[PDB]
């Protein structure tokens, strides 16, 4: 329906479009994110069409940069670009400035594009609709391990432990408890499988699921091949 | 300097009912013959016939060119495009590009096909349209196809003599020329039939 | 199928409903001038009425000038006449620039009129609800004289020459008065005092209210003095005096 | 120019302009490829031999690079716009960097054509499906497959077009893993048949081997659809 | 800008825009033409709006150029446009090609024009049909163009409000080896048996190709016709 | 229907009713007056407080244009800022390209042609806001004013605001041939405190501002010990 | 304003282009055209409005490219149009342009599959950006390459062009149809071909003792080749033969429609 | 190129030669070089004839459609002032010197557009590379409102000083006259130098220029 425009605002302030595809989030799978002193990790779950795909293709977890890891839900159409968007200007970040960039302002680089959306082409070509995807970035530069949440609003927000997709209602009531601050790397692990098994109508299999780690005194991304998934849930 | 890089002249003449155009056969890279067997005629129909002469490159890149316009009106415009329109239209495209010009010299000759009228045309590598009533000629042996010319022609000439005047005219002037020769084509049209000619040159 | 009337479209029966609305706006400021020419001068009256009394009464106008030689009123709605001047203004300039001579006035009520006819094409331009009026005196051939043109442009474009011109408020009884008067007289023959007295006479006979000096301004081009200037109170004062016998 | 917003989310989250993309795509001809150990095939409806078109052959599995072969479902003309853009960007990468196309790049830049449709101005989404399979430049079979709505995804034995989910759950119970180059066309067509009518004359098959790709002639599918189909009856009289 | 388009096709197939645009561009003042052997003759019908309107300046038949005539029955504003646009293009083409511009060339040129504009973004069709005459290389011709695009190579043809009954006249007083006078005086006939009162030298415009050229026709030389027929 | 909701689109009687209820809008807006005093003009505004927090010196509706003229923006205050920045476009081009102070009536008739290119196109709402300029040029004191509806008139005393009718039939009793700015910036100053209702705005005050040959032909606030307390 | 736009280019609910189906049946009113492609040339045989008594035609030199029905593209492609007609001459113009340009750029005649896919692409791009209608016009090319001999094809308003060994649009294109794919083998030459033209074209208009001044006929074979200058290009190789489109007059198919109406009645003598 | 032109009592008189060099040779001996602008308005020119053919057609075809437009005859300022623009906006690569001359309802106008731009209305004027050798002719004969037959000796006479005093131009005088009315354009008003020492006609009986392979085409 095409009554109210793309940038049309609604009584209750909110503009519709945006309201809207936030509301299409809670239609995609679920992802985790947690930070903790040892390093932050993220977890999600593929939620194939099929038995027959070969499942090494729809990773959830896209690496932005060696440090640099982000997760994400709703519609993976976009996401490929928001992701793209990313790697070049963590790029164009170490090429000019010859250091890693910080995921503060990978966050800042994803919003920035996500907010240019509108009709009207005149001077510059926009979207004609935000992106149904809402981010998470997960990294470790010098202000220590960092998760940052990104809605398709253009507004970054940093976290300590986050759930996006369907059943992320549920996994906030997960989070209000067991989590203290200053956890243990395998205790995120374990908190984090647990969450998937609670969440999910499928049966939680090491081939099912995709966990990233990124450590805070290796500062590199590592992402779990499925046997070490199986020594998690092996616990 | 850059319009006798492939050497090459053309020369045609006008008879009663009728007119010859005739070519050399020497292609180079203005002094080594690269071949000896290209003519300088094209063909657009039954009663016209133009020549080119100039940079090699640019030669077959008018051609191109004026092919494509000439299939292209043939098709709009239901008929054989005549003479004075041929020639005025590739004088416009030869001004077009004023200060990137072409360096061809192209030399126009036609017949009206039932009125009787011979109408023959060289423009200038910019443009400049030049008509005249006897005989036009371009090329490296430009003033020596003049002299010869001024000194042949006659009025009222018919075919069979036309082609003799021609002939003897392009082959005296290619040879006080070194960047001519190699024997030469002739195509002498008249109101009925078209005849091609190949006239036996020194192959100096 | 719904709307046909919101956009330039055209309607069943074949019209143009926002052109024909406009002519609805031209006749909504209850204003009416006469445009007349006589023998050697055009003349253009206009009501100018301030019902308002603290409005300065040299502020607001209907005359304009487009060029030294060519002047024009304004019909209709009061912004839109002003913006129309102003595009005339404009192909002067270019006109005077491009050719070096000064613009014809049937060239420019031509392209005045070319101009109206875009906006009743494209959907999203409003179409100007003015009628315009162009005077002026120009050369003619074979002989050199000046003869006097008066050309009207309507919100649709149909641009065209006349004798005595009449728009906005009640302009089918003005223009019922103008034709009755010409059966009898030949309008190419008078002078421009008889002239501005069947003009006056046409506008009194419209609205019926035995019109003041200061209710109208009177613009004219004469042969004399080719250019268009208004003339004076004291001038209209004369014709008023003898319209009153 | 004309850039109005034309896919935009509905009240629900749901962009109808890709849903009913999706939905002309499940009103076209089917296309089952599946991949095998060391040679992948594709097989096309081709809608009729209606006894009127040119005797002459012309193929339904479009070359998109010399070692890339496509198989579209969806609108006709959306699939040729797209599958000459796929083959002008297979010839600029190799012209970039002197090395021939890899199978993932080409989906993933048709992937990312087919998502910039849904995000642009004035432009509708393809309404096509595409099947891509071929061999990188160290064998390794690949085969993917795209939505209108830009989600590529590689699989290992994929159908497109309609009756889609019954083709697909019915061969995902019957894929053996590292199947041989004549398991394949036997694999090939018993599947693509169960949506098909009987007539022998409606399909176009493909295998495809590491710097070979062949079409199947007339003789060679009618010797393998004749095994097909008494190998169903088979089953049929088992399930009886 | 508006870009986008105002017609549009329709369940039935119509391009309903185009069938109103049709209709506008045939509630105009009555035109017609005929052909003979030796030339054309448009003649259109000058409707005054009133005594006021200086007959002189109004015009309904429009040389396009030294060879080319055309006259109009429909938006006299909309068809100001195409003979703007139809001048120009006879121009380029003697610039371009030094000879007068074939008619079927300008009619093809100036066709496209209506098909532009039924296929643009923003713009309605137009609303007005002309009458191409004149002579080229291979002989006369009289073309009659419509709003959504079409020609026709007629032969003696009337547009307007009361053409059925203006072509069902032509179609009995036309004669294949008519002179060119001869074509005249039908043409005045057949509006005069029309013609609302009694047409004078200022109530009509005629314009009759002859040989070379356009010519339209003075106010004597079309009164020495008016009062002999 | 629907004939009233672009600015293309005039009514069945000729009406653009956009435009009518733009001017509505400014019908509303607070309380302005202004007097052209032969020697000088004088412009008095109305400011409404809608906070007692609010520092003086903010929401002043009476904005310079150039050295000699002044804009005061009766209606939607944004919009008002949007005209005075063309205005002074406007102004700074002819003391550019021209070398010479913009006359008054050329600066209201550019005013009033910016406004009204506002309210033809399908894609701009008309202006909010009814602007009066007070220029001294050459030319002597001018007072023009400029409606949504893009239409200019020049005035010897103009009145606009929401209380409109009654304080206009003060300045109909004024003189306005022997009126000096002088005690024009007193006689505005109680007009408006007069026609000023106190039990709707808790909170509202007077802005006064002036150009004559005793601020050497320049338009500036006036001192602030000459306003009269109420 | 975005209010009244009319969205041609959007999906319905179920993935159909409105717009697309709209030209569709537009296209069904038309004047029906029938092409037939036999082995030794091929036939475009159509029918052109009743004549009314006043209509001229225009007196054109060499009138071998453009008729009523059928216009040529190049010197080897001819085709035929059905549908909205002053809309089809903007794609006509733009297919000879294309088929100008390739000739311009590779100097050898373009071959009739690339020419119809590249007058196809600029269909399909308004039913996909603009938000304008798009083309409601459908094509009939019939031409002769090195490639594939005497080719045929067929466009539909929306982009998607195919291949046909006997093909018909317009008016009961269904009955000619089924007319046409029962008669019709590959052992058939032009001058049957003709044959098989008329008589099922004279079926689905209606007409016993077809008529010449309803009927167009335009065919499309190789003649013997005739400009071969070769003493201007001695090394230019020019073909024997060479394909000419021509479209038939009075004088030449009045001796092919009094054998149609007599094999006419020869098949209706035996239907007792 | 040598080009002339005199403002007579009523109307004006242009004159030209006819010999075009390309180069230091006589390529045609009686090229045109008295244009067409309008029914009453004529524009000779020098200088490269590219350029003046193309200025000269563009403003010609621009002018007609003008007249088209408005429905009178054009002025000779129109023209000269579109000449002038076009020709001041190249800063001068457009070369083409030209004489321009009319007549109007404001009398005869003759006008000279030097190829940067600049223009000049005098009394007579004129351009070319024989330019000084006419113009010291015009100005020891010219007399104020001369008739017409004065004009035209005056003219060949000017001309004639070109043609036997400069190399780039000669044999012929092309004179058109302009009046109010007409305009006649008389192109062989005098020819001086004549066909003297007449030709021989060399006889080449048919065949005996050798022949190798021919291959005729009838139509």
């Amino acid at each position: 329906e095409y009554d109210r425009g793309v940038n049309t605002f609604s009584p209750e302030g909110r503009i519709f479009q945006i309201e809207y595809a936030v509301e299409a989030i809670k239609l995609g799978s679920t992802s985790l994110g947690i930070r903790t002193p040892e390093g932050v990790v993220l977890a999600a779950e593929k939620r194939v069409p099929s038995t027959l795909v070969v499942p090494s293709s729809m990773s959830k977890i896209m690496e932005v940069d060696s440090h640099i890891a982000a997760v994400m839900s709703g519609m993976v159409a976009d996401a490929r670009i928001l992701v793209e968007h990313a790697r070049v200007e963590s790029q164009n970040h170490r090429f000019t400035y010859n250091e890693p960039m910080s995921v503060e302002s990978c966050t800042l680089a994803t919003c920035d594009l996500s907010i240019q959306f509108g009709e009207s082409g005149g001077r510059r070509k926009l979207m004609s609709r935000p992106f149904g995807v809402s981010l998470l970035i997960a990294g470790v530069d010098e202000k220590g391990p960092q998760l940052w949440q990104t809605d398709p609003s253009g507004t970054h927000t940093r976290y300590d432990a986050q759930a996006i997709g369907g059943g992320a209602e549920a996994a906030q009531s997960v989070f209000t408890e067991r989590y203290h601050r200053n956890m243990t790397l395998e205790e995120g692990e374990t908190l984090a499988v647990d969450i998937l098994k609670q969440v999910m109508e499928d049966q939680l299999s090491p081939e099912n699921i995709e966990v990233a780690v990124v450590r805070a005194d290796d500062g590199k991304l590592h992402m779990y091949t499925p046997t070490e998934i199986k020594a998690i849930m092996s616990r | 300097s850059i319009m006798a890089y492939s050497g090459g002249s053309v020369m045609a003449m006008a008879g009663k009912e009728c007119f010859v155009i005739i070519s050399d056969n020497r292609l180079g890279e203005q002094l080594k013959t690269i071949s000896t067997e290209v003519p300088k005629l094209h063909v657009v129909n039954d009663s016209i016939v133009y020549g080119l002469t100039g940079l090699r490159t640019d030669q077959q890149t008018f051609a191109n060119k004026v092919q494509f316009r000439t299939e292209m009106y043939k098709l709009r415009e239901e008929r054989d495009i005549t003479g004075k329109a041929f020639a005025a239209m590739i004088t416009s495209m030869l001004y077009e590009a004023r200060f990137g010009p072409w360096f061809v010299e192209p030399v126009i000759g036609s017949i009206d096909k039932s009125t009787g009228e011979v109408y023959l045309c060289a423009t200038d590598l910019i443009g400049a349209p030049c008509e005249p009533e006897d005989y036009v000629c371009a090329g490296t042996a430009a003033e020596s196809l003049h002299g010869m010319c001024e000194a042949l022609w006659r009025p009222g000439m018919s075919p069979e003599e036309l082609f003799e005047i021609a002939a003897q005219a392009m082959l005296s002037a290619c040879d006080r020329d070194s960047l001519s020769g190699y024997g030469a084509v002739a195509m002498i049209v008249t109101k009925d039939k078209v005849t091609t000619r190949l006239i036996k040159g020194r192959k100096d | 199928a719904g709307f046909d009337k919101y956009i330039t479209v055209f309607s069943p029966e074949g019209s143009l409903y926002q052109v024909e609305y406009a002519f609805k706006a031209v006749t909504y400021p209850g204003l009416l001038t006469v445009a007349i020419r006589c023998k050697d001068a055009v003349l253009v009256v206009t009501q100018h009425l301030i019902p308002d009394r603290l409005m300065r009464p040299d502020s607001v106008t209907a005359l304009y000038e487009v060029t030294p030689n060519i002047g024009c009123c304004m019909t209709g709605r009061a912004p839109d006449g002003r913006a129309l001047v102003q595009r005339a203004r404009e192909e002067a300039s270019d006109y005077q620039y491009r050719y070096g001579v000064e613009i014809p006035i049937a060239v420019l009520a031509k392209r005045m009129g070319d101009k109206a006819q875009v906006r009743t094409q494209q959907a999203g331009l409003r179409p100007m609800g003015v009628v315009s009026t162009f005077i002026g005196m120009d050369q003619s051939d074979q002989d050199g004289s000046l003869k006097p043109q008066i050309y009207t442009v309507d919100p649709a474009g149909w641009t065209g020459g006349h004798i005595a011109c009449a728009a906005g408020k009640k302009q089918v009884e003005a223009m019922a008065f103008l034709e009755k008067r010409q059966k009898s007289t030949e309008l190419d023959a008078l002078t421009q005092k008889e002239a501005a007295m069947i003009a006056l006479a046409a506008l009194q006979s419209a609205i019926g209210t035995a019109v003041k000096a200061k209710e109208v301004e009177v613009g004219r081009c004469t042969a004399a003095n080719p250019a268009f200037q208004r003339v004076p109170n004291s001038e209209v004062e004369e014709w008023l005096t003898a319209v009153a016998e | 120019s004309y850039d109005r917003a034309i896919t935009v989310f509905s009240p629900d989250g749901h962009l109808f302009q890709v849903e009913y993309a999706q939905e002309a795509v499940k009103k076209g001809l089917a296309a089952v490829g599946v991949l095998g150990s060391d040679s992948v095939v594709i097989a096309v409806e081709k809608k009729s031999a209606v006894k009127l078109q040119d005797s002459r052959t012309i193929r339904k599995i479009y070359k998109v690079d010399a070692n890339i072969y496509l198989a579209f479902a969806g609108l006709s003309a959306d699939a040729r716009v797209l599958i000459n853009k796929a083959q002008l960007e297979c010839q600029r990468f190799s012209l970039n960097y002197e090395d021939t196309m890899d199978v993932d790049m080409l989906v993933r830049y048709v992937a990312g054509v087919q998502q910039k449709s849904t995000q642009s101005g004035g432009s509708r989404p393809f309404g096509v499906a595409t099947v891509i399979g071929g061999f990188n430049e160290d064998g390794k079979p690949h085969l993917w497959k795209t939505d209108p709505s830009g989600m590529c995804s590689a699989w290992r034995a994929v159908a497109i077009g309609r009756h889609d989910q019954t083709v697909i759950e019915y061969m995902e119970k019957s894929y053996k893993d590292g199947m041989s180059r004549d398991e394949c066309v036997h694999f090939a067509i018993k599947s693509l048949l169960e949506v098909v009518e009987s007539g022998s004359r409606n399909i176009e098959l493909l295998v495809l081997q590491y710097k070979e790709a062949r079409y199947l002639t007339e003789e060679e599918l009618q010797k393998f659809v004749v095994e097909v189909e008494k190998e169903r009856e088979e089953e049929a009289a088992a399930k009886k | 800008e508006a870009f986008y388009g105002l017609t549009t096709f329709s369940p039935s197939g119509k391009l309903i825009q185009i069938e109103y645009a049709t209709t506008a561009a045939g509630k105009g003042t009555t035109a017609l033409g005929v052909k003979a052997t030796d030339g054309v003759v448009i003649a259109a019908k000058k409707k005054a709006p009133s005594t006021l309107v200086d007959a002189s300046s109004i015009q309904k038949v429009f040389v396009l150029d030294e060879h080319v005539g055309c006259t109009y029955s429909g938006m006299g504003p909309d068809c100001r446009v195409l003979i703007d646009s139809a001048r120009k293009n006879c121009q380029q083409y003697k610039l371009m090609y030094n000879e007068p511009i074939p008619i079927s060339q300008l009619v093809r040129k100036i066709s496209a024009i209506y098909q532009e504009f039924t296929q643009s973004g923003g713009v309605r069709p137009f609303g007005c049909s002309l009458l191409v005459a004149g002579v080229d290389a291979n002989g006369y011709h009289l073309y009659q163009v419509d709003p959504s695009g079409t020609f026709w190579a007629w032969k003696a043809t009337a547009i307007g409000t009361g053409s059925p009954d203006a072509k069902a006249f032509l179609e009995k007083r036309y004669t294949v080896d008519m002179e060119l006078e001869d074509a005249v005086h039908t043409a005045l006939l057949t509006l005069k048996e029309g013609f609302d009162g009694q047409m004078t030298s200022e109530n009509t415009q005629v314009g009759r190709v002859v040989e070379n050229r356009f010519e339209i026709l003075s106010v004597d030389q079309l009164r020495d016709y008016l009062d002999q027929i | 229907s629907g004939h009233d909701q672009s600015t293309d689109v005039f009514s069945a009687e000729g009406r653009v009713f956009q435009v009518e209820y733009a001017g509505k809008a400014v019908d509303n807006s607070s309380t302005a007056v202004a007097a052209c005093c032969k020697d000088g003009v004088v412009v008095a505004v109305e400011k409404v407080h809608t906070s007692r927090m609010l520092e003086k010196g903010s929401n002043n509706r009476i904005h310079a244009v150039d050295r000699q003229a002044g804009i005061c923006i009766c209606g939607l205050l944004p919009d008002g800022r949007a005209i005075v920045s063309r205005a002074r476009q406007e102004a700074e081009n002819s003391r550019d390209i021209f070398a010479t102070p913009i006359r008054g009536s050329v600066l209201a008739n550019r005013v009033g042609e910016f406004m009204h290119a506002y309210t033809t196109h399908f894609a701009y709402r008309p202006f909010g806001c009814s602007a009066i300029i007070a220029s001294y040029a050459d030319d002597g004191p001018q007072l023009f004013v400029s409606d949504p509806s893009g239409t200019v008139a020049g005035y010897y005393g103009v009145a606009l605001g929401k209380a409109k009718t009654v304080a206009k039939s003060e300045l109909e009793k004024l003189d306005f041939s022997s009126l000096t700015c002088d005690e024009a910036v007193g006689k505005l100053a109680s007009i408006l405190h007069e026609v000023h209702d106190k039990q709707k705005d808790k909170l509202y005050e007077v802005e006064v501002a002036w150009v004559c040959d005793k601020s050497d032909r320049k338009f500036v606030h006036v001192p602030a010990d000459m306003v009269p307390a109420e | 304003s975005h209010r009244y736009d009319s969205r041609t280019t959007t999906f319905s609910p179920e993935g159909r282009l409105y717009q697309v189906e709209y030209a569709v049946e537009a296209i069904q009113q038309a004047g029906t055209v029938i092409g037939v492609c036999t082995k030794d040339g091929v036939v475009l045989a159509g029918e052109k409005m009743v004549p009314h008594p006043l209509f001229d035609s225009e007196s054109m030199q060499d009138k071998n490219t453009s008729g009523e029905k059928m216009y040529k593209i190049a010197e080897h492609i001819g085709c035929s149009v059905a549908g909205v007609t002053s809309d089809a001459y903007a794609l006509l113009n733009y297919a000879r342009l294309s088929a100008l340009r390739h000739q311009y750029t590779f100097q050898e005649p373009m071959a009739i599959e690339d020419l119809c896919r590249i007058l196809c692409d600029e269909k399909q791009l308004y039913t996909q950006y603009g938000g304008v209608r798009p083309y409601g016009v459908s094509f009939l090319l019939v031409g002769w390459d090195r490639y594939y001999g005497y080719q045929l094809y067929s466009t539909e308003p929306s982009g998607d062009y195919s291949a046909w060994s006997a093909y018909a649009i317009g008016q009961n294109d269904q009955v000619a149809h089924a007319l046409l794919k029962k008669d019709w083998h590959e052992s058939m030459t032009l001058e049957d071909g003709m044959l098989l033209a008329l008589r099922v074209l004279g079926k689905t208009m209606d007409t016993a003792k077809i008529d010449l001044d309803r009927v167009e006929v335009a065919v499309m074979r190789k003649v013997p080749a005739s400009n071969i200058d070769q003493l201007l290009d001695p090394f230019k190789h020019h073909p024997k033969t060479t394909p000419r489109f021509q479209i038939l007059t009075r004088s030449e198919l009045k001796p092919h429609a009094e054998r149609a109406d007599q094999a006419r009645e020869a098949e209706e003598k035996a239907e007792a | 190129t040598t080009i002339v032109g005199v403002v007579y009592r009523d109307g004006v008189v242009l004159g030209a030669d006819t010999r075009a060099t390309e180069g230091s040779i006589v390529a045609d001996k009686r090229c045109r070089k008295i244009h067409y602008m309008a029914p009453n308005i004529m524009c000779c020119g020098a200088g490269t004839s590219a350029d003046t053919e193309a200025v000269t057609n563009m403003v010609s075809s621009h002018l007609a459609l003008h007249r088209l437009e408005t429905g009178k005859q054009s002025r000779v300022l129109e023209a000269l002032t579109l000449l002038k623009r076009h020709l001041y906006r190249y800063q001068g690569h457009v070369s083409a010197a030209l004489v321009l001359g009319g007549v109007d309802v404001e009398g005869p106008f003759l006008a000279t557009i030097a190829p940067h731009g600049s223009t000049d209305r005098l009394p007579f004027v004129t351009m070319g590379s024989g330019s000084i050798a006419a113009m010291a002719q015009l100005e020891a004969a010219y007399k104020d409102n001369m008739t017409c037959e004065e004009a035209k000796e005056l003219v060949a006479s000017a001309i004639r000083k070109g043609i036997f005093n400069d190399p780039y131009s000669g044999t012929q005088v092309d004179v058109c006259v302009i009046t109010k009315d007409k305009t006649e354009l008389t192109i062989g008003y005098d020819k001086p130098n004549e066909r003297m020492y007449p030709r021989q006609e060399v006889l080449l009986p048919p065949g005996t220029t050798p022949v190798l392979k021919e291959e005729i085409r009838q139509l």
